[PDB]
C-alpha cells in the first residue's frame, strides 16, 4: 500500500465522491482541498509488484 | 585482519579531500549557480514573493485563510511566532546557497593564477552570489550572520554571531563582495547566466541604497540618510558602466515577462530556468508553483490587491493620482490607465497572459476562494497556458527566467539617490523617471486592440522638466517604483527602506478591509514588524550567540 494511504483517506472530505458522474474517478474541484481520491490511488498502484 | 576492512570504498562519490582539486573547480562553480534554480520550495521561493504579501500589493490567495496558515499571519501582521516553520525554512535555505559559493571559493583560492587565469573572474562570480544571498537575508531578517570566511572549518560555525557587526557594518560586508565583483568581472558574459560587471555595479548600488537609509539605533526606525552612501549609489548606476554591458530598457514592458524575450537588454542579471535539459522535469521555476491560477487546477496564490490595481489609475494629463487614487475602484470605461497594469494584473473580462482564448471571469474556474481573495491573477511569473515552456510537476512551472536586476531598477535607484541627495540634481532624476514612464506609456505591443475591444483608455505622460521640491520628487519616485515593480516583491522592502512601513501598511489595512475581509483585524507594529524574527530554532541552537530582533522579546 502506498505511504500514508489511510492518513490520506482520513483528511479527504466526505463530500468528494468515490466516482464522478460519468463513472470515471471522483476528485476535488474548486476550493476543496488539493488531495487525490485514495481509492483511485490504490487502483493506480495495484500492479506495482515486487 | 586489517587489509579486510580497508577494501570497500565509497560508491559514486567524491570525498571531501578530493573536492579541492583543480579538475572539479568549475564544477563547484556551476553547482553554486544551480541551487538558485533548485534549492527553493513552493512555500519558500527565492523571489521572496511569499513574504511580499505583507505589503499593499497582494493577497495570499488559496482556498481560504486556513490554506497556508502561517502566511495569512504575515499578511495581517498578527500571529507570527518566532517558531513558525516557514521563517526557519527560508533562513536555512538561503544559507544553503552560501554553502556552495563558499565551497567553490575555498577551492578557487588554492588555484595557481598561471595554470588558471579565469581565477579572479570566478572568485568574482562566487563572491557576487554570496552577496546575493546575504542581501536577501538582510531584507528578511536585518540581524544576520555574516558568513564570508570560506576557510572556516565546520565547528567554527557554532561560534558565529549575528551581532558581530553593526547594521552599517553588516551592509558594508554585503557591499564588500558586490564591490569585488565589479572590479573583476568581465564586461560581457557570453554565457548569460554569469553576471557581467554592470550587474555587480547595479547590485553594489542597490546595497548602498539600502545602506544609506540608516538604522543606527537599537530599533528599526531611521536614524539618518547617509550622503556618502548615496554618493556610491549614483556612482555605480552611471550609464557609462551600464553602456559597457549593453544593458538598457526594452521596447515594450511585457518583454521582461515573456519566454520569447529572455536575456534581452534589461535582464541585467537573471536566474536561468530551463526545460528539456536532462533533469527529472526541471530546471523549472518550481518556487512559483502556488501562483498558477485556478484554471490550471491549482492553486491561486499571490493575487494582486485592488490597492495595486487602482494605483495604475491616471488623471487627464496622464499623471498618477497621488492624493485620490484609492477612493473609487478602477472603472474600465471612464478612467484613464497606465498600460503597465495589463502586464501586471490579469483582470476579469480580459485575456489571461495575452491569450484571448482564456478570458478571466469570476467563477470557480478562476478563484479557488469564491471571491474571498478577489479575482485578479498575477501575470509576471505565469505564462500562456498554450506555452510549450509549461510543464506539470508537483505543481505547475515554467522555464521563464527570473530577473533579479531589471535595468529600470538601475534608473529608478539612481533617481532616488539623486532626489535624496538634494544637491540640486533633482532635474536629472526627473529625466530618469521619465525614461521609465515614457517607455511604459508606449508599451502596447500585445494590448493595442484593448481600446476598441474592452474600452481601455491609455494615457501616461512624462513629467515636465521644471523645478520640484524634494518631498514632491520623492512622491513621483515612489509612484514610478510602485507601478513599474508591481508584484515583483521589492514592495514591502521599499517601505521598510523608507521607514514608512508602519504608516503605509496600517493605512492599507484600513482602506482595504472593506474589500478583503481577511484584513479586518490586521495591525502592524512599529519597531517590530519591519523585519522577520530571527528563527527560534536558530537562536536556540546557537546557545547564546544569536540576538533576536527588536520588538520580539
Ligand atoms: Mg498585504
Ligand atoms: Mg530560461
Amino acid at each position: 500500500a502506498p505511504g500514508g494511504i489511510i492518513e490520506t483517506a482520513l483528511d479527504i472530505p466526505s463530500a468528494i465522491p468515490v466516482y464522478a458522474s460519468d463513472g470515471s474517478w471522483g476528485g476535488p474541484v474548486g476550493g476543496w482541498p488539493d488531495r487525490r481520491n485514495p481509492r483511485a490511488v490504490l487502483e493506480y498502484n495495484k500492479d506495482n509488484r515486487y | 585482519c586489517d587489509d579486510f576492512l580497508d577494501r570497500q570504498v565509497p560508491q559514486g562519490i567524491v570525498t571531501g579531500d578530493q573536492i579541492a582539486s583543480p579538475e572539479y573547480v568549475d564544477n563547484l562553480v556551476i553547482s553554486a549557480y544551480a541551487i538558485w534554480a533548485t534549492g527553493d520550495d513552493i512555500n519558500s521561493s527565492f523571489s521572496l514573493w511569499n513574504y511580499d504579501v505583507r505589503s499593499d500589493d497582494c493577497y495570499k490567495g488559496g482556498s481560504g485563510t486556513e490554506d497556508g496558515g502561517v502566511f495569512n499571519a504575515l499578511e495581517i501582521s498578527k500571529g507570527i511566532n518566532t517558531t513558525d516553520w516557514n521563517i526557519n525554512d527560508i533562513w536555512k535555505r538561503l544559507y544553503q546557497c552560501i554553502t556552495r559559493a563558499n565551497t567553490a571559493l575555498q577551492s578557487l583560492d588554492q588555484m595557481d593564477e598561471k595554470t588558471y587565469p579565469l581565477k579572479n573572474q570566478r572568485i568574482a562570480e562566487m563572491r557576487f552570489l554570496r552577496g546575493h544571498a546575504h542581501f536577501m537575508l538582510k531584507q528578511l531578517f536585518k540581524k544576520i550572520v555574516i558568513v564570508n570566511d570560506e576557510n572556516m572549518e565546520p565547528d567554527a560555525y557554532n561560534e558565529l554571531s549575528n551581532t558581530t557587526y553593526t547594521n552599517d557594518e553588516q551592509w558594508q560586508k554585503i557591499a564588500d563582495d558586490f564591490q569585488f565583483a565589479y572590479d573583476n568581472l568581465p564586461e560581457v558574459q557570453i554565457e548569460k547566466g554569469r553576471p557581467a560587471q554592470a550587474a555587480a555595479a547595479a547590485y553594489l548600488a542597490k546595497t548602498y541604497l539600502y545602506k544609506a537609509y540608516r538604522q543606527d539605533g537599537a530599533d528599526n526606525a531611521l536614524t539618518g540618510i547617509n550622503e556618502e552612501d548615496l554618493k556610491q549609489v549614483v556612482k555605480y548606476t552611471d550609464p557609462l558602466i551600464m553602456a559597457k554591458g549593453g544593458y538598457g530598457l526594452e521596447t515594450d514592458y511585457s518583454m521582461n515577462f515573456l519566454p520569447q524575450y529572455e536575456n534581452g537588454a534589461e535582464s541585467v542579471w537573471a536566474i536561468q530556468y530551463s526545460i528539456n535539459d536532462g533533469t527529472y522535469n526541471g530546471n523549472l521555476n518550481w518556487g512559483m508553483g502556488l501562483t498558477t491560477p485556478q484554471i490550471l487546477g491549482c492553486c491561486d496564490f499571490h493575487k494582486p490587491s485592488q490597492n495595486l490595481v487602482n494605483a495604475f489609475k491616471t488623471d487627464s494629463q496622464g499623471k498618477p493620482l497621488f492624493s485620490t487614487y484609492d477612493n473609487e475602484n478602477y472603472e474600465v470605461a471612464t478612467d484613464n490607465v497606465d498600460p503597465r497594469l495589463f502586464h501586471t494584473v490579469g483582470m476579469p473580462g480580459f485575456p489571461y497572459k495575452y491569450n484571448e482564448g482564456y478570458i478571466i471571469q469570476k467563477n470557480d474556474d478562476w478563484s479557488r476562494s469564491k471571491g474571498l481573495y478577489g479575482y485578479y491573477v498575477s501575470l509576471k511569473e505565469n505564462v500562456d497556458p498554450d506555452c510549450d515552456c509549461l510543464k506539470k510537476g508537483s505543481y505547475w512551472a515554467s522555464s521563464l527566467n527570473h530577473i533579479v536586476i531589471r535595468y529600470a531598477d538601475v534608473l529608478l535607484m539612481r533617481a532616488e539617490a539623486l532626489i535624496q541627495l538634494n544637491d540640486g540634481r533633482i532635474t536629472d532624476a526627473i529625466s530618469l523617471i521619465n525614461e521609465v514612464r515614457s517607455r511604459a506609456a508606449g508599451s502596447t505591443m500585445l494590448i493595442f486592440n484593448y481600446k476598441e475591444d474592452y474600452g481601455v483608455n491609455f494615457k501616461v505622460t512624462p513629467y515636465d522638466l521644471k523645478a520640484y521640491a524634494q518631498d514632491e520628487a520623492m512622491k513621483m519616485l515612489k509612484w514610478e517604483r510602485r507601478v513599474e515593480f508591481g508584484m515583483e516583491s521589492s514592495r514591502f522592502f521599499d517601505l521598510v527602506r523608507w521607514g514608512e512601513a508602519k504608516d503605509v501598511i496600517n493605512a492599507y489595512y484600513v482602506t482595504e478591509a472593506s474589500r478583503c475581509s481577511i484584513y479586518k483585524n490586521a495591525g502592524f507594529t512599529e519597531n517590530k514588524n519591519e523585519y522577520l524574527p530571527v528563527p527560534f530554532e536558530q537562536i536556540s541552537a546557537s546557545n547564546g550567540n544569536y540576538t533576536q530582533n527588536f520588538g520580539w522579546h
